[PDB]
This record gives structure tokens, C-alpha cells and sequence, in this order.
RNA sequence: CAGGCCUUGACAUGCUAGGGAACCCGGGUGAAAGCCUGGGGUGCCCCGCGAGGGGAGCCCUAGCACAGGUGCUGCAUGGCCGUCGUCAGCUCGUGCCGUGAGGUGUUGGGUUAAGUCCCGCAACGAGCGCAACCCCCGCCGUUAGUUGCCAGCGGUUCGGCCGGGCACUCUAACGGGACUGCCCGCGAAAGCGGGAGGAAGGAGGGGACGACGUCUGGUCAGCAUGGCCCUUACGGCCUGGGCGACACACGUGCUACAAUGCCCACUACAAAGCGAUGCCACCCGGCAACGGGGAGCUAAUCGCAAAAAGGUGGGCCCAGUUCGGAUUGGGGUCUGCAACCCGACCCCAUGAAGCCGGAAUCGCUAGUAAUCGCGGAUCAGCCAUGCCGCGGUGAAUACG
């Protein structure tokens, strides 16, 4: 039962540096700190390095795992 | 209430969704009124002394 | 229950309006 | 037709101030529609005691705003010589409303 | 009626009739008292304490 | 640890505000964070004047701020020297053509606020504590007063464990409202660390 | 906490110096801080015809005096609070008794909620406490009618809507009233037990009030403060994370396990409060949260606001059920820069434990318990089932 409205959010730190980097071909890696970023299409086959708190986790985006933010993928916690 | 943090004052916050009251005589930052702008420990102080106009001790 | 968000009492209880308890 | 109400914290002052301009028109207006009281509206605040824990003590502290009527039908032009600098109190504030 | 609830209200209607009823004849007096019909109940919610959970009803301690 | 504020406890009562004015729920905490600034500026200098109190009313956009104080003559200053330059900085911090009373304080000796300042100073005197507080208590019990009542905190003379000494005359019932005791503290800065003076006055009755 | 950064500072008072006044708009890299940089801009004093020169305020660099520490010590401390405990007790003055610590008073008999009062007494009196003066509730009056009503009577757009009246209700100022005063019985008194009259009867209910002191009680993270300790950092800025972790255990609670109950309709009766850049009537879109538009409020005048339990009618028929609403898929609305970690709120689908809880253990003596709902502080929003108040309905029992 999640949601958020009428204008889907992301951070242009990275975006207008994700198509950025497309308006060459591609690229490798991209280190961020915006979790709180939408993941949307002009990500699908990169590598968004996301931060957890302490390091930074490669995340390579997927067709599927678009709706998602960057967060859901760098676990912040530690357990067993 | 390092002074450091009595900059809250700022109003300068780049997002207002960041600034808080913050008693204005002890810098007390967690129970804060807003009627007074004091805490609830300088309330009842400055309460006593008389210095709350109409303030009174209520009893009923 | 008052704890059925799905019904009159639900409604009153968590002090809300909807589909179960209409605004007059 | 002179509304005006009176609202202060104090209802002793706010009381005789408000008897004040009762005769400072009884003697040049309309009988007027004498003082009515009008609800207080009382402002309660509560707080733990002492500073750290014990969150079973609080004191209760109130601010009660006490409320006046006055109204003096028949706009009187002799009044307004009684009633123009004429006041004396120190907490009380006044609307006037025609 | 105003104020309250019904059954407040019902012994309200209780006072006014046999307070009426005596204005009309103060004679009537004298048999209303041994009923006391004529006395207003003083019963009134207490108020809440701090504290308390509610005026009289404290709240629980564990193992003490 | 128990004991409410004498004068707290009898505000409606045998004693006033200090700071009588209507504000509404917007301009209250202003006409409050200036008319305690005021305090703090007057408190730092008007030391020497000793204040005991410092009645403030208010108006549209008025002020009246009576300072009491035991010697008047530091307050005005030379001919009026003073006063002056205590009204302008007083105004210059709040904008409000505000005016600036100094009433006299008759017999210091039933000021309990000034009582209590007294037996402070005599403290970072390194003075002896037991003897200023039985004189302070003569001094005000023979002002009249129909009671008397000090009380210093601890670490008296330095003293590695804080104590608690008092003594008093007459009468002080705190459990009376219908009483009228000025209540006075003052602190007592130190070089081993702070101490407390507390003063009671049992003036009148009914 | 990790990482990127400032280091005379985010903030005080001052200082000697190269320099440009002030303060306005820019651009690079940036996660943001920062850091590098570009123009706009030459006001104010005393000189000088002028170029210009020296000063004021301000800011800027480099070096100072110093700022800053929620760094340690609540047994170095102030202040405030908790606690025994609203328990009825703790003391003094003078006298008297003891070599003395100390005693007497304060013990004793009656009595009281009470060291409350009476009677006794080598003690006579006092303080601090009890009580009483302060607040709220219960009856009546006086003052006061843009809130009250045909109480009355006159017009109904049947709405106290009109007229106009304050009498009622109420609002809120001020007073009246209760004193064991009156009657009988007991007593020596104080004061019991009964009766009358009264709204109210013997502290009529409920508050605020908590003595000398005791826990080397609590708080250095509210604040204040002595002493230690750090000063390119234990100080400061920021982005992100963590205070929300989860094999477990406990406290306080919420919702339940159902028929005296649960649904859906329709209907009735409260009090307190709150409302500018905020309550939001009404109308329209949407199942709805909510969105549009939009009247009124500056608030006894408008709004929050439906009170809910109750009542009338209908459904369910004893099933883990039309009980219970956990969990989990979906799809959405809001606030907010931003809801992954980590927000409520709708709507569809899910529909878990739970048939009243071992040993133990808590509350409450009357408008109390139990039960029902309403408001507020804080607050963008909210994790409030918390807390502080509010008013409906309204018991059981106390031999001892
Ligand atoms: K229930
Ligand atoms: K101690
Ligand atoms: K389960
Ligand atoms: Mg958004
Ligand atoms: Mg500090
Ligand atoms: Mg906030
Ligand atoms: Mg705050
Ligand atoms: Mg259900
Ligand atoms: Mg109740
Ligand atoms: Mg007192
Ligand atoms: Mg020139
Ligand atoms: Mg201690
Ligand atoms: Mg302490
Ligand atoms: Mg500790
Ligand atoms: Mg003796
Ligand atoms: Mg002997
Ligand atoms: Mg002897
Ligand atoms: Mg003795
Ligand atoms: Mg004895
Ligand atoms: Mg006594
Ligand atoms: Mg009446
Ligand atoms: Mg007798
Ligand atoms: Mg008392
Ligand atoms: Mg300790
Ligand atoms: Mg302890
Ligand atoms: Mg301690
Ligand atoms: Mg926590
Ligand atoms: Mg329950
Ligand atoms: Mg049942
Ligand atoms: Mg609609
Ligand atoms: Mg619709
Ligand atoms: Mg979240
Ligand atoms: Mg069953
Ligand atoms: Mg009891
Ligand atoms: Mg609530
Ligand atoms: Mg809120
Ligand atoms: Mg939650
Ligand atoms: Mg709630
Ligand atoms: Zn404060």
C-alpha cells in the first residue's frame, strides 16, 4: 500500500548526470549519497554505487526494479 | 544547548521544514511552548516570580 | 472492534471519515 | 450604536475600567445597554514539577481572559467628552465597533 | 431541558415539578420533604487528578 | 525538595504581578522576550542601586518600567545624567518611547530581595555565614516585621559538605495566603562554587 | 556513527598590522557543506581646487586576548523535584528537675480527620506544621441583556426566524447561607447519638497547601556553578546512516476472544476547549482518503462538531462465526525539499492469534469503580493506544 502522488521524485544531482551520461553511450559506476531518488528507466542497465551510512554499495539497476529508490537496495543495518 | 545550536535562530533553515521553536531563556529545545517561547521549565520559573502577566496558579 | 478500520466504530475510534463512516 | 468590548486578564480592572465608561455616558447617552460579561475563555498550561523525570507531579497554570459588552446605543456626540481621555487602567484593551 | 443527558435531565424535570408545584401551593411542602423531592442532587463528575488515570483510579505498578 | 513559591502562591492574592498587560496570542511572547530583556539590562546595572523590584506596564506601544530601589541617587546619577543614558539605552534597545520611573524603596531592611543580596555579598566577603544570617534577621526583625526568615544553601565556608544553615523570628506562616511575605532569593558566586540565600518577611496580615 | 569539509571560528568583548568601505547579483566544481572565482558598488567624517591623503562604521586576510565542549565529577554545589507523608508530628522562650547527656512542657483522662479541642498537671506561653483565610462544585439574591424564550402576545418565509421582553436558562462580577445556631437524650467539658428547619448538618463534595528532617535519593543533558580535561580538536558545518536493530525477557498499555453482543438505517441528550496566514459551513468531482470552488469567523455572534454509549427498526443464530482485525498483496490520497531505512490516512483483496488466561499480581468506598465519547498542549505531518482535562451512563461491598 505504498505512494507519493502526482510527480514521481528524484534528485537531478544524478539524473542530469545518469543522462548525461547516456548522451555518450554509457559509463561505470556513479557514487551517491540520494537514496531518496526514484529509480526511473534512463538508469536501467547502469551501476548506482549508493551510500548506507558507512560505504558505498554497487547497485546494478535492473528492468524490473524500476518503481523502487535507491535505499531499498543499500541495507543500512547489520544482523546475524 | 551548546550555543552552537542556539543558531536556530537562523530562519535561514533552506528548508523551512527544519526549524523549532526552541525555548528562548534556557534554550531548552524539547518542551518548548509557543505561547511563551519558554520551556516548560522556565515557564513555571518566571510563572512564580510573577513576571507572566495574568499567569496564575489554577486550581479547581 | 474499534479496531476494524472497516467499520462504523473503526472510523470513530482512530477518528477518521471514509467510505465506512460518510461526513453526514 | 458604540460597540465596545473589553477584554484583559485581570476582572477587577477590567471591571471598574469598564464601569468607567458606564457613567461617562450616563450623564450624556442613551441608558446605555449596561455592561454585560460575556465567557471567559480560560488558557490552561501544564508541566512536570521539577526539570529531569518525575512525570507524576505537574503544576497548573492558567490564563484567564475575562470578556465585556458596554454597548452604548444612541451615538451621543455629548459623550464622547467624558469618554475620549478620560481612561485609567494599565491591562486593558478596548474595541470600538459602530 | 439543556445541558447533560437525559436521565440527568429526567431528575432535573423531577426538581422543577415538585419546586413549581410548591410555588402553587406551599402546603405542599410538608409531603414532598419526607421525599425529599425538594433537594437538588450534589453528585457531580469529580474531576481528574494528575497522576491518576482518572480523579480516583491510580495506575498499576509492576513488581515492586 | 518541596515548598512552593511564596509569591507564586499568592499572586491573585496578597501580592501583584510584576508585569501587568493584555497581549494577544501573537505579540504575548514578544511583549515577554523584550519585557524580560529589560530586566536583564537593569538587573547588570542597577546593581549598586540595589532593585529590589521592577514593575513593568505596558500600553499601545507604551511603557512604564518603575524601577524600586533602595538608593535612588545611582540611578539618576548627576543632577540627571543618569537616568538619561539609562532610558536611551533602554529605548534604543526596544523603540517604544518608553518612560522610566525610580520609585524609593522605605526601609531596605523589608526588601526581602535586597535582605537576601545583602547576606550574599557578605558571603563572597569571606564573611562569617551563621552571624550574617542571625544579623540579617535582626536587622529585619527590628525594621518592624512581625517575622523574619533566611536560609543559605551549602558548602558554607568551603566547607567539603554542603549544608543547609537558617534561623528566624517571629512568624512565617507559608501555609497562610491571607499573610504577605516578600520572598527574596539571591546567588553567591564563589571560588569553591555557587551558594543560595533565601529571604522571607512577614510584613502584614489581612 | 561513516564519509566530505571549516579551525580565531556558528556566538561575546577586544586587539597592533599589507589590503580593499559597506552590500547586491554571477559562475565554476559540489551530495551538501565548503572551496576557486566574476562583476556590480564607491556612500560617512576632517584636509586638498583636484588627483588623492588620514580617520568612523562594516567586512576581509595574517598573527593575538579569547570563544566553544550535551567532555568528567549530582557525594565538590545552587536551583527545582521525588520520597517517608497531608503522616501529625518537630521545636523554642522563660521557669522548674538532673553532676551530666537530658527531662518537664509535647506525658495523662475524654475527644477529634488532626499536638483538634476539653479536663488534668511544675509549668506558663510560643513558633514551624493541623485547621482557617485562595480556587471549583451544590441553593437564593443584586447588578448586567446583539447569548435566553410565544414564559406571555402580535406576524408566521414555522428558523426565537420578525416585532420586542429579560422574566426565565445562561454568562460573570459581587454578596447571602451552616454556626452543633435550634430541639431531645448523654457528658463535667470538649464533644458525641438522634430530631426540625433547610439547596446544603456537623470538616456538604473536589482542589491548591505538603513541618524539623530522612534517603551522601534525582538532575553537571534545562539552566546556574567550583574543580579537573580537549583545543586543527572531545569545538563547528554538512550529506547519509543510527537513536526504529531482534534468538530472547520484563513493565505500562491498546484491541479482543462475543448474543447484556456485532453490524447497517434512522433518530435524541453533554461539557470543556481550540481556531491567520487558522477553524473551514455549503456546493461540486471521487466508493473514499482527498481535491475544486467558496460563505462566515477576528469569534457566547461563524467553524471544528458527528457526541458515543442510548432509543426505534432490520440483519446475524452460537460458528472461530456477519466474533477478532494481526499479517500480507494491490491501487491511491496527503504533509513535506524529501516518506527505502523510517509517516499517517483511504479503498480492494488477505482475514493470524485469540473461547476469558499458571504461579503470582494491580485499582477503586459513590457520581467512586466500570463503561462511552469529546477537547487540548506539543505539533508540517505523525508512529498518541501516551499525558492533562471534559462531560454522558452509573454499580457492588465494608462483619470486622
Ligand atoms: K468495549
Ligand atoms: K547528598
Ligand atoms: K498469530
Ligand atoms: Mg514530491
Ligand atoms: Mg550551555
Ligand atoms: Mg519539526
Ligand atoms: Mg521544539
Ligand atoms: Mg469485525
Ligand atoms: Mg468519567
Ligand atoms: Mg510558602
Ligand atoms: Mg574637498
Ligand atoms: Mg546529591
Ligand atoms: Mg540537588
Ligand atoms: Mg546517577
Ligand atoms: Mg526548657
Ligand atoms: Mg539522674
Ligand atoms: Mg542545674
Ligand atoms: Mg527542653
Ligand atoms: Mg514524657
Ligand atoms: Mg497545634
Ligand atoms: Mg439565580
Ligand atoms: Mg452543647
Ligand atoms: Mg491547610
Ligand atoms: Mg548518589
Ligand atoms: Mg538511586
Ligand atoms: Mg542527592
Ligand atoms: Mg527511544
Ligand atoms: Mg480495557
Ligand atoms: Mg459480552
Ligand atoms: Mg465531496
Ligand atoms: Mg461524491
Ligand atoms: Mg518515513
Ligand atoms: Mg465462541
Ligand atoms: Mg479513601
Ligand atoms: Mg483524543
Ligand atoms: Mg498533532
Ligand atoms: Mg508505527
Ligand atoms: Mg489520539
Ligand atoms: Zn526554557
Amino acid at each position: 500500500p505504498r505512494s507519493l502522488k502526482k510527480g514521481v521524485f528524484v534528485d537531478d544531482h544524478l539524473l542530469e548526470k545518469v543522462l548525461e551520461l547516456n548522451a555518450k553511450g554509457e559509463k561505470r559506476l556513479i557514487k551517491t549519497w540520494s537514496r531518496r531518488s526514484t529509480i526511473v528507466p534512463e538508469m536501467v542497465g547502469h551501476t548506482i554505487a549508493v551510500y548506507n551510512g558507512k560505504q558505498h554499495v554497487p547497485v546494478y539497476i535492473t528492468e524490473n526494479m524500476v518503481g523502487h529508490k535507491l535505499g531499498e537496495f543499500a541495507p543500512t543495518r547489520t544482523y546475524r | 544547548a551548546r550555543k552552537a545550536l542556539i543558531e536556530k535562530a537562523k530562519r535561514t533553515p533552506k528548508f523551512k521544514v527544519r526549524a523549532y521553536t526552541r525555548c528562548v531563556r534556557c534554550g531548552r529545545a524539547r518542551s518548548v511552548y509557543r505561547f511563551f517561547g519558554l520551556c516548560r521549565i522556565c515557564l513555571r520559573e518566571l510563572a512564580h516570580k510573577g513576571q507572566l502577566p495574568g499567569v496564575r496558579k489554577a486550581s479547581w | 472492534g474499534k479496531g476494524d478500520r472497516r467499520t462504523r466504530r473503526g472510523k470513530i475510534w482512530r477518528g477518521t471519515y471514509g467510505k465506512y463512516r460518510p461526513r453526514k | 450604536k458604540i460597540r465596545i468590548k473589553l477584554r484583559g486578564f485581570d476582572h477587577k480592572t477590567l471591571d471598574a475600567s469598564a464601569q468607567k465608561i458606564v457613567e461617562a455616558a450616563r450623564r450624556s447617552g442613551a441608558q446605555v445597554s449596561g455592561p454585560i460579561p460575556l465567557p471567559t475563555r480560560v488558557r490552561r498550561f501544564t508541566v512536570i514539577r521539577g526539570p529531569f523525570k518525575h512525570k507524576d507531579s505537574r503544576e497548573h497554570f492558567e490564563l484567564r481572559t475575562h470578556n465585556r459588552l458596554v454597548d452604548i446605543i444612541n451615538p451621543n456626540r455629548k459623550t464622547i467628552e467624558q469618554l475620549m481621555t478620560l481612561d485609567l487602567p494599565t491591562g486593558v484593551e478596548i474595541e470600538i465597533k459602530t | 431541558v439543556r445541558g447533560g443527558g437525559k436521565s440527568g435531565q429526567i431528575d432535573a424535570i423531577k426538581l422543577g415539578i415538585a419546586r413549581a408545584l410548591v410555588q402553587y401551593n406551599p402546603d405542599y411542602r410538608a409531603k414532598l420533604k419526607p421525599l425529599g423531592f425538594l433537594t437538588r442532587d450534589a453528585r457531580v463528575v469529580e474531576r481528574k487528578k494528575y497522576g491518576k488515570h482518572k480523579a480516583r483510579r491510580a495506575p498499576q505498578y509492576s513488581k515492586r | 525538595g518541596n515548598k512552593i513559591h511564596p509569591i507564586g502562591f499568592r499572586l491573585g492574592i496578597t501580592r501583584d504581578w510584576e508585569s501587568r498587560w493584555y497581549a494577544g496570542k501573537k505579540q504575548y511572547r514578544h511583549l515577554l522576550l523584550e519585557d524580560q530583556r529589560i530586566r536583564g539590562l537593569l538587573e547588570k546595572e542597577l546593581y549598586s542601586a540595589g532593585l529590589a523590584r521592577v514593575d513593568i506596564e505596558r500600553a499601545a506601544d507604551n511603557v512604564a518600567v518603575t524601577v524600586h530601589v533602595a538608593k535612588p541617587g545611582v540611578v539618576i546619577g548627576r543632577g540627571g545624567e543618569r537616568i538619561r543614558v539609562l532610558r536611551e539605552e533602554l529605548a534604543k534597545l526596544t523603540g517604544k518611547n518608553v518612560a522610566l520611573n525610580v520609585q524609593e524603596v522605605q526601609n531596605p531592611n523589608l526588601s526581602a530581595p535586597l535582605v537576601a543580596q545583602r547576606v550574599a555579598e557578605q558571603i563572597e566577603r569571606r564573611f562569617a555565614v551563621r552571624r550574617a544570617i542571625k544579623q540579617a534577621v535582626q536587622r529585619v526583625m527590628e525594621s518592624g516585621a512581625k517575622g523574619a526568615k533566611v536560609i543559605v544553601s551549602g558548602r558554607i565556608g568551603g566547607a567539603e559538605q554542603a549544608r543547609t544553615e537558617w534561623a528566624a523570628q517571629g512568624r512565617v506562616p507559608l501555609h497562610t495566603l491571607r499573610a504577605n511575605i516578600d520572598y527574596g532569593f539571591a546567588l553567591a558566586r564563589t571560588t569553591y562554587g555557587v551558594l543560595g540565600v533565601k529571604a522571607y518577611i512577614f510584613l502584614g496580615e489581612v
